[PDB]
């Protein structure tokens, strides 16, 4: 319908390879769960192709350090 | 052994569980026999607790100290329906069989539902939420059972408490014995897929078929001096339920009329339910003598004063004070002057060593009136003992030995919690080392009001002791004030200069001061300095020292700072280091050489000033050590100088006044040219607005700029050194509006941002004519503070000031909700931010994991402020 | 120079002999077992939320 | 079945099969290939 | 970078540095048991105050406490620091 990654407010999204995936949340002594949720039926993560059970690396824009990386979960709905 | 509450399990209180916890059984409905006594089986027995001083309870040989209340039970002989679970009965009405008792479910598919259920019940609660939500909504719409196919009919329910069939008569009324007996149908299994714990709560224990009794400990019968006694309203209820229960039981086994039966059933549920609950929507309220209504079980609970509210999150404490407060600028601003009399009631508890008992002897060898003193001692084993009941002070004193703990008064460098309120910010209340002082007032440092929003206006503040050394040691060592100079909203200080202490320095600080050796060693009196002042500045003709000289007796031999002063908003303002006007301020090496000292230089709230450089760079305890001793150093010096207004400081000469009469004079004449222009309909208007609206917008912009104008006037021929002048561009008090305003002309007053229109028809006041919208017509004031308000001006500007005598709890709310919403969060030695049951908020915080409290304004390092502090010296 | 003058001043009935107010122990409440309220009772301030 | 219902087990099995990863019975391989089932499956 | 280089930073800022939660708790602990009868591991003989929190305070400066800090990683690594003369 349109595209909407290229909007000024939508920080980068990636998915997760699944080794890098474990390692982050080994080293993080968390569940998958306990990150923050995005949907399966988000915008964006229907741009990229996401399922349930991946794990996104979001870089958004920061006044402190330029870039900033955050993890989400993607969970059903 | 000592344990801890790690858990609470709730459940439904079964009646199994309310017989076998029971002490008696309640059937008798008489409280009191004619000479006082309680009668055995009442609602006062004495088997259920002790709330007299000298009584012993029959149950546990306790007094009123150690005695926990105890549970009686009334029998019920008709079911009733418990009001705070209607919404539960009414879902498995609707949701179950009323001949097998069954989820109205293919068992092919309850099974699968089973297992998921089982499977995420934990994990995913909320999922579980939503999956039992779904079975419920399949379920309630089935209209035949699978297991009967028996033609389930609808159930509704009439509020509050009424259940209604709809069956082939269209209208039946549900007792609740048959509604409990089918709830009894229903299996463990199928009340555990609908989200209820089958052995903790079964569904039809909501029917009530036996009452607790509640203990006399909570229900207490309050002394009043009119002598009657006044008994609570959980009594002035119980005792009508066990009417009801003497008054329907009769009736069942002598006669049965069917109809007074069931309306006496009607009466007694609805005791049950207003017992427990009271203000039931659709329900009469119960009064007992005067009208007023009852308060109940969950009355006692809601409400700001209730049992949550106002003895849970809140309550009343010990060795706590409250008094008006008072300025000291000779306290340190560590320290909280307090009365004589309020330090030999307030105690601290302090246990006998080694180290101190000769200290603590002499405490006790004066006595409960004498300070430094006592007023209690406790043995070891744990007696006290009055000090002023005691014959002889002075052989008590020689017998205690380590372990004695003595109560003693408080002392010079206690540590206490000083609180003003409303506490916004956790800066409202900080630890402070008391200093006991002649007065019955609470004396604080002016330095100290900014971060409690004090004031000398006949404000009052609180004071809290600690008890405990390690409460003590948490106070001294996380809450002392002078840890707490930048605020943890924004990288500035918090405590700073006010109003003398910005004149005092920018008199002093000035180039022209001179001063001398007695001068000078006046100065430096009031503070700590002792040593060698150097060789004065001047030396011939006379030996004269410089007020910028004195100043850098107390900077640090290595600080550096560039930038400019507050009075350099004016054309002395140069942007560089060649000013003759001293507008820009040069330390080199911790030496003043330039510029002055004024409100951004040292005036409280001002990040990036060079008071926080120094804080930042040299620490809080040197920022505690400048305030303490250059801030007096201004004072005195106010009061060797001398400070005052007289009323030639706001008079101006006759020219200016006649320059601002000419000037108002063209502002007339603009208005009236914008009048006519309108009157002959040659008026252009703005976009949006209607005409005779941008009119009125073209008289207030030229009104605005006469009033402009006019202060540049008489800005212009006042002289710039007056004290008015100097209170005002240097920051301590006081604008150019103001100056304006008292000097040349109030201008134009405003209601709501229009001019004053409001008044008789056409026409504000009786005074003027009929569709007069001249300036003075219409709120124009034209003269000055100093010269005086016409009637009619005092009049408008009495108008224009009246919507500021109107001016919190919806900042107190969305405060509330914000600390209820983020109270669970923590900092990780890992650096990211997690709640207390592990979820993840952010992966670093922040974005740097850089405190506010510690930033340079925002910023984890300035680069700039390193550069000047490595090579500020030779730039 | 300092000025000088004369002005007339009132007294208000807001005085510190009748507004403090200071509680180490004493009664409590028989229901609650907390300190009681007010200056004419011992006293006892909220420590609230 | 129902999106809801299928949306539940779905999320049901993504936990089990991290759950079993993460303790070391399965590998990245498997893994993976049991999420690409699960995700097709339920699409 | 195990998770980000921020996180590194932190963890080896606070390597050897103590918070001062934790300067607060072991004062606070130090006094406590010293009121109880436990004697000091200095002199305090001239020191300007002689109650517990003072003798606490200045025992602390003077590494001749035998505590230790357990610090708990949220994935379950400990780390032992030691105020006993660093
Ligand atoms: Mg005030
Ligand atoms: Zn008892
Ligand atoms: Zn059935
Ligand atoms: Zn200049």
């Amino acid at each position: 319908k349109i595209d909407i990654s290229n909007h000024e407010l939508v920080p980068k999204h990636e998915i997760l390879q699944l080794e890098e995936a474990y390692k982050l949340v080994k080293e993080l002594g968390i569940k998958p769960e306990q990150l923050p949720w995005i949907r399966a039926s988000d915008p964006v993560a229907k741009s990229i192709g996401a399922k349930p059970g991946d794990i996104i690396k979001i870089t958004r824009k920061s006044p402190f350090t330029g870039e900033s990386v955050t993890y989400r979960y993607v969970i059903t709905g | 052994s000592e344990k801890i509450i790690r858990g609470v399990k709730f459940g439904v209180l079964s009646p199994n569980e309310i017989r076998q916890m029971s002490v008696t059984a309640i059937i008798t409905s008489e409280v009191y026999d004619e000479d006082g006594t309680p009668i055995e089986g009442g609602v006062m027995d004495p088997k259920l607790g002790v709330i007299e001083p000298g009584q012993k309870c029959p149950v546990c040989g306790n007094t009123l100290a150690g005695c926990p209340g105890h549970f009686g039970h009334i029998e019920l002989i008709k079911p009733v329906i418990h009001i705070g679970y209607v919404k539960h009965i009414y879902d498995f009405l609707r949701s179950t069989c009323w001949r097998c008792g069954r989820i109205k479910i293919k068992e092919q598919d309850l099974e699968r539902y089973k297992r998921i259920y089982n499977a995420i019940k934990l994990r995913w609660p909320s999922a579980a939420r939503r999956l039992v939500e779904y079975i419920k909504k399949i379920s309630i719409k089935n209209l035949e059972c699978p297991h009967c196919g028996e033609k389930q009919f609808k159930i509704k329910l009439e509020k509050p408490y009424n259940f209604n069939e709809e069956r082939n008569g269209s209208i039946v009324k549900l007792s609740p014995s048959e509604i409990r007996d089918r709830l009894e149908r229903i299996p463990d299994s199928d009340v555990e897929l609908l989200g209820y714990d089958p052995k903790s709560s079964r569904p039809e224990w909501m029917i009530l078929t036996v009452l607790p009794v509640p203990p006399i400990t909570i229900r207490p019968s309050i002394t009043i001096e009119s002598g009657i006694r006044a008994e609570d309203d959980l009594t002035h209820k119980l005792v009508d339920i066990i009417r009801l229960n003497e008054r329907l039981k009769e009736s069942i086994e002598a006669g049965a009329p069917q109809l007074i039966i069931e309306d006496l059933w009607d009466l007694l549920q609805y005791h049950v339910a207003t017992y427990f609950d009271n203000e039931i929507p659709g329900l009469p309220p119960a009064k007992h003598r005067s009208g007023r209504p009852l308060r109940t079980l969950a009355q006692r609970l809601k409400g700001k004063e209730g049992r949550f509210r106002g003895n849970l999150s809140g309550k009343r404490v010990d060795f706590s004070a409250r008094t008006v407060i008072s300025p000291d600028p000779n306290l340190s601003i560590d320290e909280v002057g307090i009365p004589y009399t309020i330090a030999r009631m307030l105690t601290v508890p302090e246990r006998v060593t080694n180290i101190n008992i000769e200290r603590i002897r002499q405490y006790i060898i004066n006595g409960p009136d004498k300070w430094p003193g006592a007023n209690y001692v406790i043995k070891p084993d744990g007696r006290r003992i009055d000090l002023r009941y005691v014959k002889d002070r002075k052989e008590l004193a020689s017998s205690i030995t380590a372990g004695y703990v003595v109560e003693r008064h408080l002392v010079d460098g206690d540590v206490v919690l000083f609180n003003r309120q409303p506490s916004l910010h956790r800066i409202s209340m900080m630890a402070h080392k008391v200093r006991v002082l002649p007065g019955r007032t609470f004396r604080l440092n002016l330095l100290d009001c900014p971060p409690y929003n004090a004031d000398f206006d006949g404000d009052e503040m609180n004071l809290h002791v600690p008890q405990s050394e390690e409460a003590i040691a948490e106070a001294r060592e996380l809450m002392l004030v002078h840890k707490n100079i930048i605020t943890p909203r924004y990288g500035g200080p918090i405590i700073g200069g006010g109003q003398d202490y910005i004149s005092g320095a920018y008199l002093l600080s000035v180039k022209t001061t001179l001063l001398t050796v007695e001068e000078v060693a006046t100065i430096l009196g009031v503070t700590d300095f002792v040593g060698e002042l150097g060789e004065p500045a001047i030396l011939a003709p006379k030996p004269y020292y410089t007020g910028k000289q004195v100043i850098s007796l107390f900077l640090p031999k290595d600080f550096n700072f560039h930038g400019p002063a507050n009075i350099s908003k004016g054309p002395r303002a140069c942007k560089d280091e060649i000013c003759p006007h001293d507008s820009f301020i040069v330390i080199k090496n911790g030496l003043l050489l330039e510029g002055v000292f004024d409100k951004k230089a040292i005036g409280n709230q001002q990040p990036e000033s060079m008071l926080h450089w120094s804080i930042r760079e040299y620490g809080t305890e040197y920022g505690k050590w400048l305030m303490d001793n250059v801030f007096k150093m201004f004072i005195r010096f106010l009061e060797m100088r001398g400070f005052t207004m007289t009323l030639e400081d706001i008079t101006i000469p006759d020219e200016a006044q006649n320059e601002i009469t000419t000037k108002i004079k063209e502002g007339y004449s603009q208005v009236d040219e914008y009048i006519r222009k309108f009157n002959e309909g040659q008026l252009e208007p703005i976009p949006g607005r209607t005409i005779e609206e941008s009119l009125e917008s073209y008289i207030l912009d030229t009104l605005d700029k006469l009033r402009k104008v006019a202060g540049e006037i008489a800005t212009k021929y006042l002289d710039p050194f007056n004290n008015v002048y100097i209170m005002a561009i240097t920051g301590a008090r006081g604008s150019e509006l103001n100056i304006t305003q008292m000097t040349a002309l109030l201008g134009q007053q405003s209601v709501r941002g229009e001019r004053i229109r409001r008044g008789y028809r056409e026409r504000t006041l009786s005074l003027f004519k009929y569709g007069d919208i001249a300036p003075e017509a219409r709120g124009f004031v034209k003269n000055s503070f100093m010269r005086g308000l016409s009637p009619y001006e005092m009049f408008f500007h009495a108008a224009g000031g009246r919507e500021g005598l109107v001016d919190t709890s919806q900042s107190g709310y969305m405060q509330r909700r914000l600390i209820n919403a983020l109270s669970d969060l923590r900092i990780e030695y890992d650096g990211t931010v997690r709640s207390l049951y592990g979820d993840i908020v952010q992966v670093v915080y922040g974005d740097d994991a850089v405190h506010p409290m510690y930033s340079a304004h925002s910023k984890s390092v300035n680069v700039n402020r390193v550069i000047e502090r490595v090579i500020g010296w030779k730039r | 120079r300092i000025l000088f003058g004369i002005v007339y001043y009132q007294k208000l009935h807001h005085m510190v002999a009748d507004k403090m107010h200071a509680r180490a122990r004493g009664p409590v409440q028989i229901l609650t077992r907390q300190p009681t309220e007010g200056r004419a009772r011992e006293g006892g301030l909220r420590f609230g939320e | 079945s129902t999106v809801t219902i299928s949306d539940i087990e779905m999320l049901l099995k993504d936990t089990e099969i991290w759950d079993k990863l993460l303790r070391n019975e399965l590998s990245i391989e498997e893994a993976k290939k049991m999420f690409d089932d699960v995700a097709r499956s339920y699409s | 970078m195990t998770i980000d280089k921020i996180n590194e930073i932190f963890k080896e800022n606070w390597k050897n540095k103590l918070t001062k939660y934790e300067i607060a708790r072991i004062i606070s602990a130090r006094a406590l048991q010293l009121s109880m009868g436990a004697l000091p591991l200095i002199d305090t003989s001239n020191l300007k105050s002689d109650d517990v929190i003072s003798i606490a305070e200045e025992e602390l400066k003077r590494g001749v406490l035998p505590i230790t800090i357990r610090r708990i990683y949220p994935n379950g690594q400990v780390e032992l620091i030691s105020v006993r003369k660093i």
